[PDB]
Order: C-alpha cells, then structure tokens, then sequence
C-alpha cells in the first residue's frame, strides 16, 4: 500500500492536484466509496489543491454535499479558485486549515479565449455569469456572508491567510500544531 | 513595388481598394487614402472596391466613418467578395453609388468575437458585445433600409447574398452590366 | 481494488471523460458486462463529461438503451453535447442530476475544417445535418419534446441549471443531499 | 525589383498575368491591373496569362467581373497551365480570343471548400456551396458551349484538358502556333 | 511603399496616424513625427488621428511628451478605436480640438503589465505600477476633466465609451458630423 | 521493496525532487502515514531538493510542524529555497546535514511573468511580499535570527556551506562521518 | 521608407534618436549619425533623445564614447523612457543639455548579464562583471554628481525616477516645459 | 529478480546513469540499506557514469564517506567530471578501475548560461568558485596530490587513461582480467 | 519468462540495442551475473547492434575480457562500430557469426559537433585520436592484424561480410546451419 492508500483507508482524500474533471471523478469515485464503507464516519478532505474548474468543481462540491458522511475539509498549503469554494464545503464544525495555508477566493474566469459570435458569446457570459453567482451563492451558504459580500470580496483575488480565512468563514479552525516538532 | 504601383495609379484615379482582411492596418491605410482624397477633390468621387473576407469591427468604423466625414461621395464596389466588415462598408457607400459587380457575393453575418479573462471582464465584454451588435444591426438596417428586427434574424448565422438578392435586400443600389 | 473497481461492483460507470471512441468502448463494455452479472438490476451511470463524439455518443446511446437492465443517470458537474443525450437516455424515473450541475445541450459540430470537394461536402454537411436530427429525435423521446423545440432550443448553447433541466425534460429529479455535511 | 520591372513593362503593353494561385492578393492586383488598362485604352485588347494552379473562387469572380465590365477584350491564354479557377478566368475570355498554347494543359473540377463549425452554420455553408456549383457550373457552361449538365458530369473529379482538347471542349477559342 | 506614400503625403498636410499599439517602434515614428512638423510650422495644428488598441504607458508618455512639448497644437481624433494608451493621447489633444468620430469607441482601462523576478524586485515594481497608476489616472483625470476618484473607479476594468459617451465624459470636445 | 521503501520502513522520507505541489501532497503523505504508525518515533527527512514552491513548501512545512513525531531533517547535497526553510523546519536537536551540502536560502520569486492589470499586479505583489515576510517569519523561529536579518542575508542568494548553515541557524549538527569509508 | 525619411530629416535638424534597445546595431547606428553629424557642423548641438529599455553596456559604451568624442555638445532627452543604458547615455549628456520630458520615467539598474561555461571561464567573466559594474557606477557617479557610495545602493535594484526626481538626483539638468 | 537486483545482493551499486538528483537519491537509498545490511563488508561501487551534477556528486560523495562500510569504486568505462570525483572517493587500496576506462577529471560548469543581475552573478560565480575549490579539495585528499595541481590539471579536460589515473592517484589498481576470456 | 530470460538461463546476452551506457550497464550486469553462476562456463553474447559508444563500448569490452567465462561472439544481422570490436572480442575459436551478418569496422566519431575553445578542442581531438589507437590497438590483438592495417582498412567504413570477416580475422567460423529449414 502506498500512502494515499493507507491514507484512504483512515477515510482521508487528497485534493492535491488542480481540480480538473480527471481529479473531479476521482475525488466523486472516492467520496462515494467512503460513503459506502461507512456513512456516519467523517470523510476528512485534504486539500492542496490550485483550483480551476468550475464543473469540475461543482461535481466535488455536490457530492461532497450529497453523501450521508460530513465532510472534513483541511486546507494544505493552498486553496485556490474552486479549492477554496471545496474548503468551505465541508461541514461546519468541521473545515481546518493548516497555519500557514493560503485560501484564495476568486472570481470565476475563462482560461485563454473562446471566439464565437455575439450571440454564442451572451451565452458564454451569461453562464460565466452564472458560474460567478453560483460561486457566490455556494460560498455564502457555508461562510454565512451576504454574497454580494463576497462578489465584492472575490473581485480580485482574496488570498486568505488561515487566520483570516476562519474571520472570513471559509474555515472554522485553524488547527494548532500536535507536538512541537 | 508592382502592386503598389498600380494602387497608386488607381489613387490618382480616385479609386482605392478594400482588399484584404479590414484590420487596423488596411482600415488606416483606407482612412488615410479617403483623407488623401478629400483632400485634392472634395468633389469628385471615390470608388471604394470591396474583395473583402471582413475584418475588425472597429477597423471598419474607422473606414465607415471616414466614408461618412469625407466631403467625397464614396461610391462602393463589391467585387468578388463583400462579407462581414466588407458588406458594411459596401453598403456604407452613398446611396445610389453602392454596386455589386455580378458576380460578387454578400456575406452578412453578426460579429464574430472572443470573450476572456474574469467574469468581471466578460460580464464587461458581453455588455460591450450587446452594444456592438446593436449599432451594426442599426447601421445595416440603415443602409439597407430593412427593419432592425429583420437585421438581427437574417444576421443570426451566415446570410449569403448573391448580386441580385444584395439589390433587393439593399446592400447595393445597382448591378454594374457593361 | 480502486475505487473506480468498487463503484462498478455496485453497477455504477463513470462517464467522466469525453465521449470519444476509447471511452464508448471502455463504457459499451462496461454496460454489457453489468447486463451479463445481473440483467434485472439497474446500471447506474455517472456523468460528467464534457461531450465530444457522435458515434461514440450513438455507441453508448445504444447500448444503454440496449441492455436489459434500467439505465440510471446522474449528472455530476456537467453534461454537456453527446453527454446531455445520454443523460436524458437514462430510464424514465430515473436520470436525477446533482444541484449544480450544468447541463449543456448543444447542436452537432464539426471540430476544425474538413476539406474536400464541394460533392464530398454536400454529403458531410448531409451528414451532420441528420445528425443533427438524430440528436433532435434522440433528445425528443426521452425529453417528451416536440423535435422542433428542441431545435430552435439547441440551436446555440443551451445551459440547463439541473433544475431547469428537469423542467426541460433531461433529468427527472434533482437529486437532494442526504446529510447535510 | 526584376520581375516586377518586367511585368510593369508588359503592363505597358497591356499583358497582364495571372501567375500563382487566385487569391484576394492576385486578384485585387488583376482587377486593379484591368481597371487600370481600361481607364488608359478602352479599346484595345488585355491580354491575360494563365499560368496558375487555380484558387479561390470570390477571388476568381472578381478578376471575372472586371473582365467583362472592362471595355476591353480581355484575352486569356493558357500558359503551360489553367486548373480550377485558372481554366475558369481562361475561359472567361472574348470569345475569339481565348488563346491556349499548345502544350498548356487545362484542369476542370469541382470546387473545393471546407465545411466548419455547428450544423447550423454547415447546413449554410453546404446551401451556399450548392450556389456556388451550380453558378460555377452555369459560367463554365456558358463560357465552353457545352451543356450544364456535362460540364457537372466532366468536373466531378478533376478533368485534365491538353491544348486540343481544351480547344473541342470550349475553353479555348485557338491554339497560338507561330 | 503605398502605405507609407500616403502617409507621407499626409504628413505633408500635417495629419500623423497613431494606427498601431503604441510601442517604442510607432512612439519613436509619432515623435519624430511632433518634432518634424513643430520644426516646419510651429503655429499651425497636427492632425493625429487614434485608430488604436492600446499600447505602452512609456511609449505613450513620449507621444504625450512631444505633444504638449510641440508648439503647434496636436488636434486629436478618435477614428475607430482609442484604447487604453490610445484614449490617453486622444485626451491629451488640445482643448477644444480633441474630437472622436462619431462610431469611435473609447476604451479606458488601468494599465496592464506584469510582477517579474524575486520578491524585493516585484515590490519596487508595484511601488512603481502604483506610480504609474496614480499618474495616469491623475493625467486621465486632468484631461477629461473628471474626479481622480472617479478616473479610477471607472478605469477600474475595462470602461468602453460611445463617441456621445466620452464627449459627455470629457476625453473629446467634439464629435465629427459633416 | 525498493530502497525508498526500506528507508521509509525506518522512517525516512526523502524530499529529493522540488518542492512542487505533486512533491507537497507525497511528503505530507508520507508524514501523516508516519505519524500514525509511530507517533512518538522520529520521523528523518533527507533533503536534496533543488526547492521551488511556496504554498507546496508550507504544505509540507505545516505538516512537518503539524505531526506528534519530531522531525529529524538532513540536508544531503542541497537545500535551496524551500528546502532549505525544511531543512530548518526539522526539531531543534535535528537538523542534520551532511559537510559538503550546500543550503541556499533565498528570498520568493515569480517563475515567470504573471500578466493583468495594476489593480490585479498589486494583489500578486501583495502576495509576495506577505510570501516574503512569511519565508522570514518562519525561518526566523527556527533559526533564532531577528527575521530583519533574514530579510538583508535572503535579499540575494545566500548560499551556506554546511558548517556556516549551523552558524546561521539553519541546521544543528554538521554531521560527522561513521568509517572513514 | 517612411518613419527612415522622418528620421532622416531629423537628422538634417540634428536630432537623432535612440529609440530601442540599445544593442550593436543601434549603437552603430547612432555612433555613425554622431560621427557624422560633428562632421557635418563640428559646433551646432546634437539633440539625441532616449526612448530605450536600456540594452548592451558595450552597445552604450560606444555611444557615450562618440557623444564625447564629438565636438558638438550631445543635449540628450529622456523621452518617455530613459532606463539603463537609456539612463547612462541620458546622464551622458552635455552638462546643462540634459534634459527631461515631463513625464519620462528614468531607470537605474546595475547591469545585467549571465555567467556560462567552466568556472575558470566564470571567475574571468565575474572578475570582468566587478570592472563593467565598477566603471558604470563610476561613471553614473561622475554624470549625477552623486558619491559612488550612493549609486551602487540605489541602483542595487531597479530604482525608478520621474522627471522631477532625476532632476534632483543628477540625471537631466532641465525639464522641459513649454 | 534483475541483474542489477542481484548485483545489489551482492553489495554492488551501479552508477551508471549521469549523476543528477535522481541518480544521487537512489545511490544514496542503496548506500544507507548496504550500511543497514552489513555495515562492516564493503560496497562495491561500479561507475560508469558521464558525471555532471556537483549537489548530486557532493550527495552521494558525503554519503559514500559517511557509511561505516568501505566503498570499493570500480571504474566501468568512464568516470567524467562528478564521476571521477566518486571514484577518488572509494576507500584507499580499493578504488579499481578497467584497464580501458577513461578517467575524466574536469573543472565545474554551468549547463547554458544563468541570467540574473550582476550583484546575483557575483554570487553564483562565487559558488562555481567554492564548488571549483571543493572539487579541487575533495580530490586532493583522496588522490595525494596538492589541490592547486588539481586546479592546474583540471582546467581543461584532463581524460586519464585507466593506467595513468592510478599514476595521478584517482584510483589505486588497475585491475587485471581474470581468465583470457 | 520472456525468451531473453530463457537465452539467459542458457548464458546467452543479447547486445541488440546500440552500445550506449544504458546498454553497456546492462551487458556489464549481464556477464557478471553469469560469471557468477558459473565461471567456467561458456557466455555466449549475441551481437545485432549498429554500434556507437566508445565508453560503452570499452565498457563492455573491458567486463567480457574480464569474466573468468570465455565469451562467445555470435553477430546475427550487422556488428557496426563498436559492436565489431566487441565481435572479434570473444574468445579464439569462439566467435561465430551467421552467414548473411555484415560486420561494419569503422574509425571512431564524434555524433555532432562539440564546440570550445581551441586548447579544449585538442584534447577533444587527442581523445578521438586515442579512442582511434586503442580501436585499432583493441581490434590487432584480436584479429592479429597489425594496428596499422587496421587504420587503413578502418579509415572509411568497411563493411565486412562474414565470409570475409574471417579473413579479416573478426570472427573465426561463419556458422553452418543446422538443418536446411
Ligand atoms: C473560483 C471557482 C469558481 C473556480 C475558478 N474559475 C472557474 O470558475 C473556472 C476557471 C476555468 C478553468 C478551466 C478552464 C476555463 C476556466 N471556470 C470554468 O471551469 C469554466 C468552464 N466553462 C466555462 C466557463 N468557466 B478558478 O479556476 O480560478
Ligand atoms: C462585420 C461583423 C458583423 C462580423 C465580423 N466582425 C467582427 O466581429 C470582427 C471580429 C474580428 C475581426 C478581426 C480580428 C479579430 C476579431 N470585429 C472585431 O474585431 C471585434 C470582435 N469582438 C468585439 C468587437 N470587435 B466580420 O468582419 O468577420
Ligand atoms: C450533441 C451531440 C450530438 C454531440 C455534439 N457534437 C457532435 O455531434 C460531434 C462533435 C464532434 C466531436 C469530435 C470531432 C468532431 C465533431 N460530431 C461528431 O462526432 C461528428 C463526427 N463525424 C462527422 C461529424 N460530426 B457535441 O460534441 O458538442
Ligand atoms: C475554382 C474551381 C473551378 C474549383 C477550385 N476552387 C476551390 O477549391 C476554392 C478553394 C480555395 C482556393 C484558394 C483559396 C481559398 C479557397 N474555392 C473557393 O474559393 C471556395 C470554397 N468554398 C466556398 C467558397 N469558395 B480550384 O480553385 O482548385
Ligand atoms: C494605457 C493604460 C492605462 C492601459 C493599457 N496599458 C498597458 O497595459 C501597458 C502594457 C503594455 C502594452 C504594450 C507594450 C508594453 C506594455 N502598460 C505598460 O506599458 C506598462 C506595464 N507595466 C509597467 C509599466 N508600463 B493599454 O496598453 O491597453
Ligand atoms: C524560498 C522559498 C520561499 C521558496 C522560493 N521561492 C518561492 O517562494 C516560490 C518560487 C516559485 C516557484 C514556482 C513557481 C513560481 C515561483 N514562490 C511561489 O511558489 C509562488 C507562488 N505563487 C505566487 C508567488 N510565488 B524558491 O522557489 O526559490
Ligand atoms: C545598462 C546598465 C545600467 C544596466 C543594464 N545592462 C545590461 O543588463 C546589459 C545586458 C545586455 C542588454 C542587451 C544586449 C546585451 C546585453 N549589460 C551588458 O551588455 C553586459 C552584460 N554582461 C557583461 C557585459 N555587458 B540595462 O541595459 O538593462
Ligand atoms: C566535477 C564536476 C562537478 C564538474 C562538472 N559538473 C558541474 O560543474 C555541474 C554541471 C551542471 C549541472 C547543472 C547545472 C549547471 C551545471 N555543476 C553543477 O551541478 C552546478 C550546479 N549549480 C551551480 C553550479 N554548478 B562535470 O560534470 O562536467
Ligand atoms: C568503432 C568504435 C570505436 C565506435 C565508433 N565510434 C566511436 O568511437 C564513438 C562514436 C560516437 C557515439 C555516440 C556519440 C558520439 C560519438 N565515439 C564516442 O563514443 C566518443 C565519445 N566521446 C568522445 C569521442 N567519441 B562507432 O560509434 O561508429
């Protein structure tokens, strides 16, 4: 067994990579798994991941939202983009963060170009619109901001320190340090 | 060069050519050959030939209205090809000065784009996009004379027009049959 | 085992990938050998995959619709062009979609310019022309749409909110969460 | 430079060439070129050269439009060879003067295109590219004599001509043996 | 060329084009341009004419230089597009004598650039972005006229004005209707 | 079982390549594995490791901090940039290194030119700058230095040799060979 | 062609432009112009003006040493942008004849460059980067007034100046205002 | 079992590949398990290696002086550059070498050049110094020779034949075939 | 097993690829291992290789004229370059080769150009040159042509026959086969 999989047997996923839809229907294939060994033991979600996604993301979000077990997020070095929406997707009480993890919350953008006529491209914008209500909505559901709090917040990047990410909502603990090591 | 020597020729004809792609390149090379122009007749003609794929939206606004500012009637030519950007500055010409040689072939379509960046940005663009769209729909229903409505249903995908269907939709206000 | 190993256990694919013709095969032989371990219990079949491909979508349109057991869909974070008709090909009463995922029904295209003749044209566009209309039909009988609806629906873009898409007629249920988490 | 020295002095002497592929480059110098020769003599002769491998075919109407509403007799003469939108502006000629040289050899077919993007734009695209072959094919028809629907069934695939046969088919009017 | 014949003869009748991005390259032409026809006629108006969609803020700054710095007063014209450095130098015309033509669109918009290399240079670079983005908005505020408060506020993201909307702005004085 | 595997058998895990996100998310799965099987066993980190990355450097720095074992690090050729803020992140004690290792320390960069506006180029400066200050603040804990005095050594390169890196701080012990070998 | 005869005629005013990068070709080309420019009038000044992201210290080198070998006083012109080699040939100026445009923004560096090959070939390169890097601030001192102390701490960095802080510093001698 | 997995029974470790960081954390993974294994029968060391690396050389240079166990290097065909530093650096009275291997002794470089400004190329140029006089200072004490003859023969390529190496002092025998074979 | 694990249990080592270090490493790890199992018995060495290498090359010249086995030559379709040299390098009376096999003897190169300086580039040529004589010195005594012979025979390229490389004295019998097959 490697790690990851002595990992996933204590019931703890990584995040790690950028959450792309090959990452997405790991971390749903995952998710429902530890569903199905145990649904009233906390599935623990670590997350060091830069973000990207947002059907990606959303796919990770719902399922860590559908299944019975509470999620557990804990945020590694970096939560960023969509990783910062799954972070504070996990269950209150729950959603560590490690001392020094950044949480960048984000607007929603379009990596590179998509060319189209004007009437493909109101579309285009009316769901990056979308996209960016939705990735509002989500984060004031679980930060219990006002979310045009956050669409003020998320116009520019918001890189969170832990310390501020728990005063913002995002988390709920900043965890402290077992031994001193 | 060649080609540039015979431009030059037509020039002194007053007769300069659309020809390419309208980027900002040729778009400022036409204004500056429509100020030219204006400015050794401010009554005589200028025959503007359109063998155009289009171009950049705001390319063709500095041609359009360096058509419109021009003291000069700019009497347009579709020859070959007058799509997009082409076909707005084939109607752009004077009313009764705007012809299509028979053969050539009319594209009307809406605006092609890109949107980018953050969905602060887009929300900007698809804003700015909305605004665009409109005043090209208003100047084509303009020009042509068609409603507005019209415009925007038959310039929802690519709308061909040969020289006799641009006569009658109103791109071209003749046929040239010599 | 993976968990990709033990979702299938419990009869459940990923779609996950695009639908090209490496991942019809993979879902084609997976659908067949779930018919083969128990015909009379439902293959689940999780989506979230950006489309793509329409012989392989028509591969595993087929299929689905083939094999003797009931096809349950779900829309994970997307279901956008070929994915869409194949979660709307889903068993009726079946077919949920999570909360927030997107639902993209889309018209055929053509990725990038195929060449040729303006004879060997006329067969390629009378060729994405009725698929086009197999897209159209396909999408009408399990949607309950008129087949022209569907394409002045499909004629752009259209993004269904799961919500909205069951109002469209893709899904039959959104999906709740079943512990809050 | 040197080529285009000579060409400008066979400008001079009213021959012009069409020498590469019919793009929108060579045709907005061929239609200025022929727009030029008729404002100098509107009577006398422009002998065009066909040597090119074909092109595009708004390109090609447009050198095609300004044939026929020049004045001018545009003379065409095949040179070694006129394929696709080169047999097509070679025979557009003046009857009479639609010259092959003897070796020359003369390639009919169908256009090609490229269809592109979502069903809606290809099922406009395949709408115009019928318009397109059906209007290529009626000029071809018109321009040798023979009946449209030979000239559909000879340019399905590509249909070589030499110099004496191009001449029995109709692109050629004579072949130059001097 | 042809291209820069007319331009040269443009120049003549003092009428440069900022047609390009305004980089080092066509900033170093422009103010060779300022500075030639300053030093013909020191009392009589430079016509540039902005088809531009944006450029570099130093490159820009020695247009803006050469233009305040030249006697003659640079009248400024908004031909098609005037985006980001090319609103910048259209502001920047003399009072009175900044015009768009009337389907301009005036793109304003805080500059954009790039952090580069260790963390003691990316902070003197933003000590000195915030340098520029303070002076360039205290410029855009002193051309048009409007609050520095308001110049970044709505040069926050991508500001688009209409020709009727930077005349009521402040970036032009006039709009072109003949 | 390879070599890795029998040193991580003895609880060894070796950085080795950059600090990268797939490198972050290896070693915190490798310190959370070792932390549970012994809590109150050393865990050894070797470090050779060329550096890079900041947020997969206070991954893997928060969770060397995070876990009940101390950890022993040992620079074995090299540790530049974030290596050599692990290499001082290991217990006080700890820290070996062996006496031909160099440790550069090394103030954050930019791999690269990140693009946008001001507005957007002051928040990424921003971030760097508070990239900076932390790279200081937590090798100033660990080193005992006034993190001002950080600040002028990191401005440029500072390339320790071993028996300077223990004069610095950064290590404890310049550890001496066994046989003369 | 066009931006080489407005150059060519500021080179009949005597101004000359560095308006790159300045690397081998444009040195040349600038030690050619002051070459022959003090050839032309060896007492009338030569109003070179800096528009350069800096460039090669050896390309600049042979500059400053023909702005002082010529007769004529070099007044130099920070142009929108006098950085590295831009600042050292800008502070190369004429004493009283260096001068500032308003807004041009002057960077001051300590030279950049790259160690490659075997460590006896680096020691001889680094032995050579301590004399390049010795002589620019040494020179830098002599041209601001400056002690060498302080340009070797400022330009440690990047350290970025306006028309107002280089006037205080040592760099130009005048802004120019009219 | 491999080859190379039955040399290694046999305490023998090839280097064979250049020496990167890769090729130094392997090397240095089988040097420590051959400690663990036996720290009192000496490993063999085989090294066919083109060289390249100086943290990677200084790795597995300090671990192959650190092991209790004696290091028998064995020249293969080629010892170039960091490779002929390790074979000096066997244990004397070993360190063997094939009578048609050349020894290629050689000053330190850098692979393409490093951009940076002159301030940041005083200190890289002062590394290449201390890695020029550390290659010079670890091969004086293992050849005999006085470290600035090394700085005189080293500053071109000095390729050493199999028999003159052992003249030079880079290795102690020459070892002879077995059976004519 | 493969049949390369099976030709091995029967002491036969396939050269195959091009002589590189990664090829060499492998022969070297090869006639060491069947050394071991036993010394007294025949290896035979398959050669179907095009060359390159001279360190390979003298690498795995120096380790089949090493072992305590006599080393039997077998070239199958070519022996080009190096592999020629490693052909007449088995034992006497060994070396076979099939009839319609070439054995290509050629002067050592340099694959590309190697720039440097003038005092870098005659030691770079004093190598090639001595890589030259010990080919020629190498190829003399086991062919017992006179090293002079040999550098006007191998001047250009010499494609050997094997009828006519035994006359040249590369391999010693041109093996029958054994039935008419
Ligand atoms: C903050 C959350 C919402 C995610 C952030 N951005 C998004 O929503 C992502 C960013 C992204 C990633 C890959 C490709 C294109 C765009 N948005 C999308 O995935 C996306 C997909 N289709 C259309 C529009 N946006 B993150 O990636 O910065
Ligand atoms: C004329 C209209 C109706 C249709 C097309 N025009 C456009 O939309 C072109 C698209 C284009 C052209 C060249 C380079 C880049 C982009 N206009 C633009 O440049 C453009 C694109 N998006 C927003 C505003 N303007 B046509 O000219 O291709
Ligand atoms: C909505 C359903 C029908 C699928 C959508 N589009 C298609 O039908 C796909 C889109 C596509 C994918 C890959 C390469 C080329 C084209 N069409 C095809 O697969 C296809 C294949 N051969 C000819 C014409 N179309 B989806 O990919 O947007
Ligand atoms: C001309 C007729 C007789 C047949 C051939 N025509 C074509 O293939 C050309 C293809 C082409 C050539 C050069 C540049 C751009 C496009 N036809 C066209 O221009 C074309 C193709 N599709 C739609 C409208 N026009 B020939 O030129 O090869
Ligand atoms: C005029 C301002 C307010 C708006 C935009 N400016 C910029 O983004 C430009 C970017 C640019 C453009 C072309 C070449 C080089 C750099 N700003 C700059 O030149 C710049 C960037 N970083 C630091 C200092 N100046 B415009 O160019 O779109
Ligand atoms: C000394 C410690 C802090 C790490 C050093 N530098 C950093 O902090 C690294 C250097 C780096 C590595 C990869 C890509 C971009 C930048 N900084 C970052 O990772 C980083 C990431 N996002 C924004 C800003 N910096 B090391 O990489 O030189
Ligand atoms: C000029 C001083 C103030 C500082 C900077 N100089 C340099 O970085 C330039 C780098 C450069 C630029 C363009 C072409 C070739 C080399 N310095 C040199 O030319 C140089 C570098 N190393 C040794 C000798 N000369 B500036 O030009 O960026
Ligand atoms: C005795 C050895 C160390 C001498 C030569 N090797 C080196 O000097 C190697 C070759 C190398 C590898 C990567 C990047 C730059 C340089 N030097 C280094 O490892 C190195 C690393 N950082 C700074 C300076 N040199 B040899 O392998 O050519
Ligand atoms: C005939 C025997 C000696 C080998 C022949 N040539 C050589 O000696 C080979 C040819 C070769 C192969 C790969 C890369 C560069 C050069 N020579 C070398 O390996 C070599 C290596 N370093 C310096 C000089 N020559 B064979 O490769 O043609």
């Amino acid at each position: 067994s490697n790690p990851y999989n002595k990992l996933f047997e204590e019931r703890i996923i990584f995040l790690g990579v950028q959450v792309d839809d090959a990452s997405a229907n790991d971390i749903m294939a995952q998710l429902l798994v530890l569903e199905s060994l145990d649904p009233d033991r906390d599935i623990t979600m670590y997350i060091n991941s830069p973000g990207g996604g947002f059907t990606s993301l959303m796919a990770i979000y719902d399922t860590m939202q559908y299944v019975r077990a509470d999620i557990q997020t804990v945020c590694l070095g970096q939560a960023a983009s969509a990783a910062a929406v799954l972070l504070a997707a996990g269950t209150p009480g729950k959603r560590m963060a490690l001392p020094n993890a950044r949480v960048l919350i984000h607007q929603p953008s379009l990596s590179g170009v998509i060319q189209g006529q004007f009437s493909d491209l109101e579309i285009q914008a009316a769901e990056i619109e979308r996209m960016r209500t939705l990735m509002e909505t989500t984060l004031a559901r679980h930060t219990g901001k006002d979310a045009g709090v956050i669409r003020k917040d998320t116009d520019r990047d918001k890189i969170l320190t832990a310390e501020e990410a728990k005063d913002y909502g995002i988390i709920d603990t900043v965890l402290e340090y077992r031994k001193l090591s | 060069s060649l080609t540039d020597s015979v431009y030059e020729r037509l020039l002194s004809e007053r007769i300069i050519f659309l020809g390419s792609e309208v980027n900002d390149e040729i778009a400022n090379r036409l204004c500056a050959q429509i100020l030219l122009l204006a400015a050794e007749d401010a009554s005589k003609d200028i025959s503007l030939y359109i063998n155009s794929p289009g171009g950049s939206i705001s390319a063709g606004m500095a041609i359009y209205d360096t058509m419109v500012l021009a003291p000069c009637d700019i009497a347009t030519y579709a020859m070959g090809m007058a799509a997009s950007m082409g076909e707005f500055l084939l109607a752009a010409g004077t009313k009764g000065k705007r012809y299509a040689l028979p053969h050539a072939r009319i594209l009307m379509h809406q605006p092609l784009g890109g949107v980018t960046g953050s969905a602060a940005d887009i929300a900007i663009q698809a804003e700015q996009f909305a605004v665009i769209k409109k005043e090209m729909f208003r100047l084509n229903a303009e020009f042509t004379g068609q409603p507005i409505e019209r415009i925007e249903a038959d310039s929802d995908r690519d709308r061909w027009f040969t020289a006799a269907e641009a006569l009658e939709y109103g791109f071209v206000d003749h046929i040239i049959t010599r």
